[PDB]
RNA sequence: UAAGGUGAUAUGAACCGUUAUAACCGGCGAUUUCCGAAUGGGGAAACCCAGUGUGUUUCGACACACUAUCAUUAACUGAAUCCAUAGGUUAAUGAGGCGAACCGGGGGAACUGAAACAUCUAAGUACCCCGAGGAAAAGAAAUCAACCGAGAUUCCCCCAGUAGCGGCGAGCGAACGGGGAGCAGCCCAGAGCCUGAAUCAGUGUGUGUGUUAGUGGAAGCGUCUGGAAAGGCGCGCGAUACAGGGUGACAGCCCCGUACACAAAAAUGCACAUGCUGUGAGCUCGAUGAGUAGGGCGGGACACGUGGUAUCCUGUCUGAAUAUGGGGGGACCAUCCUCCAAGGCUAAAUACUCCUGACUGACCGAUAGUGAACCAGUACCGUGAGGGAAAGGCGAAAAGAAC
RNA sequence: AGGACCGAACCGACUAAUGUUGAAAAAUUAGCGGAUGACUUGUGGCUGGGGGUGAAAGGCCAAUCAAACCGGGAGAUAGCU
RNA sequence: CGAAGGUGUGCUGUGAGGCAUGCUGGAGGUAUCAGAAGUGCGAAUGCUGACAUAAGUAACGAUAAAGCGGGUGAAAAGCCCGCUCGCCGGAAGACCAAGGGUUCCUGUCCAACGUUAAUCGGGGCAGGGUGAGUCGACCCCUAAGGCGAGGCCGAAAGGCGUAGUCGAUGGGAAACAGGUUAAUAUUCCUGUACUUGGUGUUACUGCGAAGGGGGGACGGAGAAGGCUAUGUUGGCCGGGCG
RNA sequence: UACGGUGCUGAAGCAACAAAUGCCCUGCUUCCAGGAAAAGCCUCUAAGCAUCAGGUAACAUCAAAUCGUACCCCAAACCGA
């Protein structure tokens, strides 16, 4: 069991997209953006005791950020783990 | 924008031993 | 290393000269041989690697004197 | 604030901090939205994270 | 420390607007003050579609250094350099010439 | 023609990399030189 | 300390405080993911994988702590072989690694010089390797002279490019002695006697003594030019401050600042005193550092290269003496003089700025200056070691030229 | 069965034109030899410079080789320009 | 009321050279004797930075090859569509390897970049984009070697080397078919399967190993035998009567 | 319908012959140049044992990470400026 102090840090924001705006209705899935030290335990216990909702199974990946050039000098945005969280039958977020 | 200014190719000493004078 | 366990006789370097007095870079090697030493005050055989000067200082300065000094100086037998 | 929070328990702060973390995480989840039109709420809540989490070590093991 | 305060009423030694007073609006980074009604200059402006501005020649109030201004004295009709005493232990500003505290 | 250099990171980073130049002796006499100029790309780790 | 803050290009949104808990500065702390000596095993650095004693547990799995390695001290265990022995298993302080110059050691060259070149010089210089400190080394007479003496070590100026050495060529180079800076002498090879005794090496404390933030600090107004007076032109004032820094151009009196006067809850150096922690000066004396001194044998360090060579160091077999001796006084001998080797300790004077503060400078002012005044040991180039750039100026504040 | 033959991919580089501040700092085109073997090849470990490796050509060891390349004594030295 | 610098003129010393002054330029120059010099450019096949020269010449990176209608626009020889016509098809096709680091996909945008124009682009700019018990790496195990406490050896660093612990390109668990977005999918979805670990119970009661053995476990050539991936034809089904 | 798309339906789904350089084949034959190790697994035992524990014979389970995943891949995206 993951303690609440470690649990409460694992999220930043939900993630707006077209594939979020398809996976919300046509397959009922949600698109997190978690911290980089997050495993399937630290999101399967983290969608549950943070919205008081349930979960079917979780999936993630490690998006590597693009390369930006502000001015004439190079720049590298921070990487960020994108989590796909499938919700059970009979679930609906706030 | 801007650009560089290239130089200094390996110019192969510009010749073989062409002028065989012997 | 070619280092005598008693004297501290480290190898040094000189120049091998000649009848025409030339110059090169030689080494001088100390005279090491392995040896076993009887002791009665411990009643055993102690192994040692020792110079040729060491194998005659060991019959004057007492065997157990050197065998006690080598515990203190820092070079174990 | 710490001159007020200094006279609290060893264990009452270990509910105070979790309540601050709950509302901090609420503020971080609303920080997704383009609705959270208060800037300094997040930073002052981070400072209240700081003072509490250093009084935690200033009492628990000092 | 900056003996010219914020809400004080200062006068201008030299510049395009010497002689006239003002009630100091604020002070910028390294001492530059914005006299409310003195450092006046026209400024052009492209109309912006953020915050709903139509564009115009906005006349905002510009900046001027500390060494152009000085605190006006209510008593002698001119300016005065300002000094520091320690009255009651309080570091309090007070006038150099005429020897009497201002607040 | 096959050029001067046909890359293979699986050997490049163990025959030039940081732990390779830390294992020997005089690699600690190249890592003891690159900081004199202070190289921000210290060695050939990516 | 305080009326304005939230580092910058880079504005803005949204906020906070005014009688001092806004910020900013200083001192002590708590924080300190991961890699790196990396130290739990490993590993293409920033990752991968565990083991153990122990606290939760919605019994899914968690959060903490530790574990290299030798050295050292052990406690214990421990076989060939019975008591005993190597080895093994735990503890605990030390250490490793990095860093510029500088010092001390252990190894060690070349083109060049001689118009070639081997002996020589280039030189114990470059370069590696070890080890240590802020200083290091060396050291308290087996040292010189010359019948008169001096009185440890180092360093500076001389003696002097002299006397010497040298294919007596190139070239190298003393010393005795004199002026200086600067001075401190001790102790074990040992018994006793004052026995806990002067000193000595850490502790904390008081006083100054700084260092780490700070505070005040003189005096000037009007006219003409022009964008503007800080200017010229009048009349003053201040000055233990007229050096510099900026302000719409040259400012002692506009503004920070200096001369001057002050300041610390905390830390901390550098001294006397302190209660200590631990070690011990003072007399009678005996006893004077043996595989060593010198020599046989090569050798390299003495300016000193085979020289007619003293001195010291040592790889090799030798090898004594012991207050009556023994070394030295430039082969060697005799006399005389002087000194007690074969063990330690020890400050300044000197050498050095990677880094810190303050000033100056007939030093630079952008193709200079450090490679770099600008986001540079970066871009670009080489697999790599390593090399290595170019690139400041609007104006007074952007007042950046709306329509 | 074959260091057998003819001939693909693959190697290899013999002949000729083109190309030689070319498309390429060694190649295109058209013909050519080996082509179940002393072969060729993927990727990976090993060999250090008076040294390696070499069916041994003084060829090769990063387009450089009768001693690679990178710093240093280097301001080697040059009686010649 | 105009300093240094540039510029033109006007005088002037036997000269290097000065004085004076119109113009630009908007903050410093500087007497006179004196002092110290990184103190004077035509070179050096010098070195940087700029502009000429050939020159509006060569060349435009295959001799596979393009023509046309429509649209976008200020723009079309290439950009989108559509029809012919060419060309590859053991490649010039598809998926992956070692490699590369946003090139993939839309919304724009044309200055520079494409040996042209440019709406277009692998170009700028803004956003979107990778999902696993099964594929692969990590991980269990070793080869060649590498590291390597001890130990042995070496002036010192170090050098091999024992036990070990490292080392893929090989040895060991697993699974597929269909649909989907502008982009991924054996990973998402219905479908249906499979393995490997601790668990709690059900009856069964020899497990125990750093050890013992069988296995994993292996070269080259040819030769057949049955077979499918695929290919062809017929039967069928649907469309058509050119 | 957004004339780009998509939603909703859907018969036949057989046979024969041909056939590998793909499978059995990690096989067979036969020749000499005579053709890896270790683990997962199969299995037997001692130091150890207790009527325990562990053991496969069942099944409800609970679990099975982290990282790679887009794109080109004999190329306009790698090495050749
Ligand atoms: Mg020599
Ligand atoms: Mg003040
Ligand atoms: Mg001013
Ligand atoms: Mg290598
Ligand atoms: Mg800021
Ligand atoms: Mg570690
Ligand atoms: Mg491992
Ligand atoms: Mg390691
Ligand atoms: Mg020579
Ligand atoms: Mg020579
Ligand atoms: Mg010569
Ligand atoms: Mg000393
Ligand atoms: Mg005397
Ligand atoms: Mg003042
Ligand atoms: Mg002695
Ligand atoms: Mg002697
Ligand atoms: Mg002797
Ligand atoms: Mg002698
Ligand atoms: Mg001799
Ligand atoms: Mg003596
Ligand atoms: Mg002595
Ligand atoms: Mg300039
Ligand atoms: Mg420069
Ligand atoms: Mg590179
Ligand atoms: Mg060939
Ligand atoms: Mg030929
Ligand atoms: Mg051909
Ligand atoms: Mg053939
Ligand atoms: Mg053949
Ligand atoms: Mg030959
Ligand atoms: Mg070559
Ligand atoms: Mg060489
Ligand atoms: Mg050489
Ligand atoms: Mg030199
Ligand atoms: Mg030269
Ligand atoms: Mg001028
Ligand atoms: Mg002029
Ligand atoms: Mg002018
Ligand atoms: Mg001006
Ligand atoms: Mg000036
Ligand atoms: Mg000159
Ligand atoms: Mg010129
Ligand atoms: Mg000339
Ligand atoms: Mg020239
Ligand atoms: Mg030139
Ligand atoms: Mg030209
Ligand atoms: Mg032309
Ligand atoms: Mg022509
Ligand atoms: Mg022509
Ligand atoms: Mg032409
Ligand atoms: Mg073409
Ligand atoms: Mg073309
Ligand atoms: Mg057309
Ligand atoms: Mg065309
Ligand atoms: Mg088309
Ligand atoms: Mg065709
Ligand atoms: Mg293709
Ligand atoms: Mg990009
Ligand atoms: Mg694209
Ligand atoms: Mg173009
Ligand atoms: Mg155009
Ligand atoms: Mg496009
Ligand atoms: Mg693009
Ligand atoms: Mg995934
Ligand atoms: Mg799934
Ligand atoms: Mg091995
Ligand atoms: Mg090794
Ligand atoms: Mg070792
Ligand atoms: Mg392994
Ligand atoms: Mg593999
Ligand atoms: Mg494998
Ligand atoms: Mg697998
Ligand atoms: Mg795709
Ligand atoms: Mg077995
Ligand atoms: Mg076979
Ligand atoms: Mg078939
Ligand atoms: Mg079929
Ligand atoms: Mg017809
Ligand atoms: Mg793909
Ligand atoms: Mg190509
Ligand atoms: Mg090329």
């Amino acid at each position: 069991m993951i303690r609440e102090e470690r649990l409460l840090k694992v999220l930043r924001a939900p993630h707006v997209s077209e594939k979020a705006s398809t996976a919300m209705e046509k397959s009922n899935t949600i698109v997190l953006k978690v911290a980089k030290d997050a495993t399937k335990a630290e999101i399967k216990a983290a969608v549950q005791k943070l919205f008081e909702v349930e979960v079917e199974v979780v999936n993630t990946l490690v998006v590597k950020g693009k390369v930006k050039r502000h001015g004439q000098r190079i720049g590298r945005r921070s990487d960020w783990k994108k989590a796909y969280v499938t919700l059970k039958e009979g679930q609906n977020l706030d | 924008a801007a650009a560089a200014a290239a130089a200094a190719a390996a110019a192969a000493a510009a010749a073989a031993a062409a002028a065989a004078a012997a | 290393s070619r280092v005598c366990q008693v004297t501290g006789k480290r190898p040094v370097t000189g120049n091998n000269r000649s009848h025409a007095l030339n110059a090169t870079k030689r080494r001088f090697l100390p005279n090491l041989h392995s040896h076993r030493f009887w002791v009665e005050s411990e009643k055993r055989f102690v192994t040692l690697r020792v110079s040729a000067k060491g194998m005659r200082v060991i019959d004057k300065k007492g065997i157990d004197t050197v065998l006690a000094e080598l515990r203190a100086r820092g070079e174990k037998y | 604030k710490a001159k007020e929070l200094r006279e609290k328990s060893v264990e009452e702060l270990n509910t105070e901090l979790l309540n601050l973390l709950r509302e901090q995480f609420n503020l971080r989840m609303q920080a997704a939205s383009g609705q959270l039109q208060q800037s300094h709420l997040l930073k002052q809540v981070r400072r209240d994270v700081a003072r509490v989490k250093t009084l935690l070590n200033e009492k628990a093991g000092a | 420390a900056a003996k010219i305060r914020r809400d004080d009423e200062v006068i201008v030694l030299t510049g395009k607007d010497k002689g006239k007073r003002g009630k100091v609006k604020n002070v910028l980074s390294s001492g530059k003050v914005i006299v409310e009604g003195i450092n006046l200059v026209k400024k052009h402006q492209k109309p912006v579609p953020a915050l709903n501005q139509p564009g115009g020649i906005v006349e905002k109030e510009a900046a001027i250094q500390v060494s152009n201004v000085a605190i006006f004295n209510a008593a002698t009709g001119k300016a005065d350099r300002v000094g520091f005493r320690f009255e009651d232990g309080k570091k309090v500003r007070f006038f150099k010439s005429n020897s009497e505290t201002i607040k | 023609m096959k050029r001067t250099f046909q890359p293979s990171v699986l050997k490049r980073n163990r025959s030039h990399g940081f732990r390779a130049r830390m294992a020997t002796k005089n690699g600690r006499q190249v890592l003891a030189r690159r900081r004199a100029k202070g190289r921000a790309r210290l060695t050939v780790s990516k």
